[PDB]
């Protein structure tokens, strides 16, 4: 065994070893190995990505306009975020700049996409690590319907509802068929909702399971299908007519309708039932505000999305703030600049990939995907392992660092970086939040922290739609009903060697693609997502990633029982086709 | 009455069949999972991780084989031994043939599990592989499109669990019920292809008038599925219906079929 | 002024006349007068159609296969019945047979619309007689949730919710706009409800007007549309395919699924909102069991419906039981014959229409549409009514009796049928609903039975709609999956003359529709609608009909407010476009 | 923000075009009446009766004089000097010029408004008119069908407020927006059609396919709404996709143009 010291952590293979494989309620595929102590501590985690599929090496030789609908199949998830990621790299490299309704679709396509993401992460996710569905059966409907209507306005809270779920539950789990919940934690000493809640949690799972279909009618409109929705360079595909013949085949008032009454509908859901229920999680899950911190006290990470002003990409333009912060100096929100070779770099020393030299870092327009599975001296054989060897590669995901730092990214990294940039309505939010629960703005640096932090962007989202749609209705009654421009639509008007950038917040945190054109054809096509950042293997210093470090210093109740170890990952909300691509 | 088990596993995927399923609005998927089968495994959804997620994976195909229905979302790798895709410490495909061994029958969603989808696109570097091409003992229901509709989904599991039997399937096994006819054969946009009543650019006044999309690239006439009858998300659009050609996306090879710009 | 005896009323014109014109909250076009004595009570009624179509003339020389669409016209609110009566009628002359699922079908769309009209009816047009919308302003929040979660166990019921809908309804009234609400009667002694019932009912108002969009989604899956869907002679025109090639193009498992939602949905809605919202009017104004008798203890009618063989029409087939009673007389249900000329008769002796001799009432087979328009000395002019003569012609509604006896058709008058000739469910929920509101059985026989019986019929009509689509998809898991005969469907196979009667039961009560065919078309085409019975005016022998005889010897609190007399002719459900026709 | 008067009053009809702006499901009807517009007078929704409706139609139209739009069902009669449509003792065309004389413009529901309907169809006993040629000094938008689809009538609606015009119209005065194509010119069967490919006889193998209905009578090549592309009920179907043909109800004289089974 080996031990070492890395950002204040002590890093310790010694002891006994568990493994996590799959890791479950994500997207995708990861497993986690810890080493734990007598005192059954983390001492050590091992974040590894187990699959790959090579979209950066599909992509070349690719027309440049299809690039969108490729990448767009990274993931299903956060699906869409991939294709405006890059319309926008394709747009920057070329020199296109679409018009303000292109502009505004795109961003009410991101905050439907965030909106949707958040949402259904937070019950159907991660919910079931907070909320133990067994003891929902032991809740008494009107203790149960009292708790609501004392957290909530929500109409749906009466004692005969909560009775009718309850018993819904009850002749599920009748046949002893369990299904989705065979075999769970319930009954773990860090399940601390009493029932009357969990019933509550319960209800809401279910009444979130059915909503969530209603939000992406939004992107149907728009992009014709959810999941995957469609898009263009040059602007958006779905053309406006409002008063003219022929409006039946176009985003008619109808259409426009359609969009205002979803919007609504997901405001008021967001508001009324993920907000409480994330504070009540909050107000019976305290000690959790000093678990899982990691990197969120040290460095953090958003490049910026929402360009309010159509074409800018710059601070004043970006309705969600961009910057990073290093070393723990919150008083220092540093600039990002996605061109600057010095700055976002990805390392393979820990990863299955092959590099020239793999002690330094490749900018991604300098980037290679070379893969190579090579496991190394791993406890069982390269086809049947027991356990990685993370002294070596362990790892289908690239290191990615921040000129040369270990960053966290995703909700809480912007909820910092806003609030410390002085965003008002930021620091107005996260201060009632904390005040609510008698926790300091510390607390927000925490596995409970990301998730009180991801409920409310969820509701920023649902605000922002309304004033996206406000803005296109703007447009509209002034005669501006441009969606596309087309004048650099042919190849043969774009340079015959260029590159650009596109990025964005993702739900799970910073996004950004990087392509390079030549002779019509993607010569180079590199993607670093926010699951890339968070779940990174180690670099050549050894520097852990995000994971890794929010589970060090993990107590384990039960250590044949990762709850602890889900509850942190989860709070992330991993995405792991998205880190791989 | 014991509902049908159903084993749901994920190969190389990007998880929009899973996603599409939740969407569906009649029936809602909750009422799929409480009322109509026991998804008794579901790496997405379910509480079990880990060495307790594959407790429960042994003992439900163990318990019920040979009466289990196993879906498949994603593909195998053949690539690196199979290790683009790891499952427990293996290849994923170790754990895919175990699963089929004991299913009575395998629905293969998405164009991933039906064909290869976006992974299997040239150069293919992982040799993903289509699951009738790897699973050749057992009935394989394809229902493609990335992902298929959710209602179609749902649909389809409804047939099976009201009918008590596999939907009736085309030559190449997708539903005849939806995949029977092309997206250009009830297409709403139709009068236009057959006037030359044409989009030519973007946003042009034909886009507004909601005219046909042949010359913008839509590979409806060689698609098919219920895109232009059903519609996506309880009727409110699809690809055409918003503005943009059918990419061709329940087809076979549709990635490397040309670019989608280029007309069929 | 006059007086005359008929029915064991005292017809006295003596005194004050009130005019009601118009009656709104109403399909369609009434005028009502009475005339009070000193004490404020009612001794005269005029019950009066305001308009007049002339569907019967326009039906002539029509191809018989066209009549359905046109008479479905008759009316929006009851839209789809008439289609039936018109495909029965055409099937019962020409002699064709309909495929099983065609008969299902057609069951479907009529339970949907009973729940439909019913449900529209119990809150937009009769509501406001009961709730004071205005007092809902004076309600404590927490007692309305707390009074609502005593009567069900319907989700929405949060004190946050029935604040926001007071608030919602403060914020609409507040500025002076009072749109719907203004000038109403708020305040009456008769509006007898507590704040937060009226509160409570408001909150189920909005709900229902929410709602009742949902369950017309059947019928536009059947029948393309709603209002007026589509139908045909021989069946219905949509083809079901479940497991062929181009399923897409027709009825298919997905459409089956749809119409399945909203079954579930429909079903909850009626039992959890509007059943208990019944029972509470009922508990609250029991005063009005005793108010509004009129026929309903001396003549009552249906000709049922539903038949659950196809194509046979018979007692054995029909689920909703025909029957007369006449002379107060329940113990002996007497045979409805449609064809029998000395059953149902029009007479228009005090109607606008020329017969060759009206003092003589005429069998529909033998009807005849003159329109007459001779309203005699009305005080005023031909142009100008203001006061109509009952001693000559008053209305543009024909009046029909029943072997020469004046009868109420509609809910309660299918009750009372259905209860007297025994069957098991309705005397189980009838004796129920009496025992909970521990009135008499009689008690049934007012105002407040008929919006008792109508409510019960929703229910009634739900539960019907899930057996219906179970016997649907049975003959499809048994490969039948026929919905049109078409060997009668040229007319080349016809007979050169032929006749036929069609009858159902619509939401209002007994309908039917006589045809007669020559020469491939409609020679002859008479409708006598629900509300042509119950709305009708007098006959030679001075016989009045429901309307009037239900508001003779009623009580008014404030004469100028026609409150009382409201209550009255809603709790039938007017519907005068079908009246007139 | 004080909302735009309106006042909805009924002639002859079936109040199908009442019900059908009820069913809107975007905005809901609730949405229009208590945030959108003030319903100030609608016999067939409003709590008062008799002379206490009389007092608020009268208030309405002297304080909004020139401020309010006035909607209108139905149509007014000549026949019978017009007591085949009596209203407060007097034809319902007293009624009609009366509020007429008021509005600042029109909106003339449905085909009766529009056209006459069933009740001008031959041999029009009552002598029903439509409104354009009643009211000769208003702009008055024409909004047909039998009814007009739910969805359309609300947007026509939101237009009007959210823009602070009428809509543009054509030569009839219909909506551009809704009514300036053909059923036809945007009917998912119209690739049958091109195909030769019909339905001749109902519940034969073409209606089990969704083949064009032209030879089963219907009007959609003759007929301008927006049925085919905006779809009934929040989307879910229209007459054709439910298996009869168009019978042109949102075209003038629909009802006396030739059996609904007989060929365009
Ligand atoms: S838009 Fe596509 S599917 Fe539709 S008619 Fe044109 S080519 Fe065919
Ligand atoms: S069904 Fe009617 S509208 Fe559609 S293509 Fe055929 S004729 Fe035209
Ligand atoms: Fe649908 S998991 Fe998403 S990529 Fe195309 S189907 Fe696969
Ligand atoms: Fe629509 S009231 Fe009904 S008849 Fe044709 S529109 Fe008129
Ligand atoms: S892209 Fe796919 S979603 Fe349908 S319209 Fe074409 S098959
Ligand atoms: S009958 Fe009418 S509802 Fe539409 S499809 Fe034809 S215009
Ligand atoms: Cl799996
Ligand atoms: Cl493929
Ligand atoms: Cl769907
Ligand atoms: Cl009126
Ligand atoms: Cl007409
Ligand atoms: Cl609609
Ligand atoms: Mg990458
Ligand atoms: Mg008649």
């Amino acid at each position: 065994s080996t031990q070492y010291e890395t950002q204040g952590y002590t890093i310790n293979n010694a002891g006994r070893r568990l493994v996590v494989d799959p890791i479950t309620r994500i997207e995708g595929h990861m497993r986690c190995e810890v080493n734990i102590n007598d005192q059954n501590v983390i001492t050590n985690a091992v974040s590894c990505g187990t699959m790959f599929r090579g979209l950066e090496i599909i992509l070349q030789g690719r027309d440049p306009r299809d690039a969108w609908a490729f990448v767009e199949r990274i993931c299903g998830v956060c699906t869409g975020v991939h294709a405006l990621a890059s319309v926008y790299a394709i747009e920057d490299a070329i020199g296109i700049k679409v018009p303000d309704n292109a502009n505004i679709i795109r961003n009410i396509m991101l905050a439907t996409l965030w909106c949707h993401d958040h949402l259904v992460h937070f019950y159907q996710l991660a919910g079931m690590d907070w909320i133990d569905v067994l003891d929902a059966l032991k809740a008494d409907p009107r203790k149960t319907s009292e708790l609501a209507q004392s957290l909530s306005s929500w109409p749906k809270s009466s004692p005969g509802y909560f009775f009718d779920v309850q018993n819904r539950l009850k002749k599920f789990v009748e046949g002893g068929q369990l299904g989705i919940f065979r075999n769970g934690y319930w009954g773990h000493p860090q399940y601390k909702l009493p029932p009357e809640a969990n019933l509550m949690g319960f209800a809401h799972y279910l009444e979130a399971l059915d909503f969530q279909r209603e939000i992406v009618k939004i992107h149907a409109v728009f992009g014709g299908k959810n999941p995957h929705p469609n898009w263009i360079v040059g602007g958006m595909p779905c053309a406006i007519n409002i008063d003219e013949s022929g409006a039946v085949g176009a985003v008619n008032m109808e259409r426009l309708n359609l969009v205002q009454s979803i919007i609504t509908r997901t405001a008021d859901f967001i508001n009324n039932v993920m907000i409480p229920d994330a504070l009540a999680i909050g107000q019976f899950n305290k000690p959790w505000s000093e678990i899982g911190t990691g990197l969120s006290d040290k460095c953090v990470l958003s490049y910026g999305a929402f360009p309010d002003i159509a074409n800018d990409f710059g601070e004043k333009s970006l309705l969600m703030p961009g910057g990073a912060v290093i070393n723990g100096d919150f008083n220092n929100v540093l600039p990002v600049d996605l061109v600057d070779p010095q700055q976002v770099q990805e390392f393979v020393d820990h990863a299955w990939y092959r590099y020239p030299n793999d002690q330094v870092g490749r900018h991604p327009f300098d980037g290679i995907t070379d893969p190579w599975y090579n496991p190394g001296d791993v406890k069982g054989s390269d086809t049947n392992i027991q356990q990685l060897n993370e002294q070596e590669r362990y790892s289908w995901i690239k290191a990615p660092r921040w000129r040369g730092n270990a960053m966290e990214v995703g909700p809480l990294a912007r909820t910092l970086i806003a609030y410390h940039k002085g965003d008002a309505a930021t620091v107005e939010s996260v201060d009632r939040m904390m005040s609510a629960l008698n926790l300091p703005l510390s607390g927000i640096q925490s596995t409970l922290g990301r998730i009180l932090c991801r409920a409310h962007e969820a509701q920023w989202a649902a605000g922002k739609l309304q004033y996206f749609f406000d803005k296109l209705m703007t447009n509209l009654k002034n005669g501006n009903l441009a969606t596309a421009s087309t004048e650099k639509w042919e190849p043969a008007t774009w340079p015959t060697e260029c590159r650009g950038v596109g990025f964005t917040e993702a739900p799970r945190g910073a996004l950004g693609h990087w392509a390079a054109i030549r002779d019509g054809k993607i010569d180079l096509y590199q993607c670093v997502v926010p699951t890339t950042w968070n779940a990174s293997p180690r670099d050549p210093k050894g520097q852990i990633g995000a994971y890794e470090a929010a589970l060090m210093n993990t107590k384990m109740a039960i250590p044949e029982q990762p709850l602890e170890i889900l509850r942190t990952l989860h709070s992330f909300d991993p995405c792991l086709a998205c880190s791989t691509h | 009455k014991p509902r049908i088990p159903v084993v749901w596993i994920h190969g190389l995927e990007c998880t929009c069949c899973t996603e599409s399923f939740i969407r569906s609005a009649h029936p809602l998927a909750k009422d799929v999972i409480l009322s109509l089968i026991s998804l008794d495994y579901d790496d997405t959804l379910m509480a079990a991780a880990g060495t307790q997620a594959e407790e429960v994976f042994e003992d439900i195909i163990t318990q019920y084989n040979g009466k289990y229905i196993l879906a498949v979302e994603g593909n195998p790798p053949l690539g690196e031994q199979g290790m683009f895709c790891i499952s427990s410490g293996r290849p994923f495909i170790e754990k895919l043939k175990r699963a089929a061994a004991g299913a009575s029958a395998i629905i293969a969603w998405g164009t991933c599990a039906s064909w290869g989808c976006v992974q299997a696109a040239r150069p293919n570097p992982t040799q993903a592989t289509p699951i009738d091409k790897v699973i050749t003992d057992k009935p394989i229901i394809k229902v493609p499109g990335c992902p298929p509709i959710p209602d179609v989904m749902s649909a389809i599991i409804t047939y099976m669990v009201t009918f008590d039997r596999l939907p009736d399937v085309d030559r190449m096994g997708r539903p005849l019920m939806f995949y029977g006819q092309r997206i250009h054969d009830k297409c709403y946009r139709r009068a236009h292809f057959d006037a030359g009543e044409f989009v030519q650019s973007w946003d042009d006044d034909a886009a507004r008038k909601g005219y046909c999309l042949y010359k913008m690239g839509c590979k409806g006439p060689t698609t098919y599925n219920a895109c232009s009858s059903t519609r996506w998300n309880d009727g409110v659009s699809f690809p055409i219906q918003s503005g943009h050609g059918c990419l061709g996306c329940a087809e076979n090879g549709f990635w490397d079929r040309g670019s989608f710009y280029s007309r069929v």
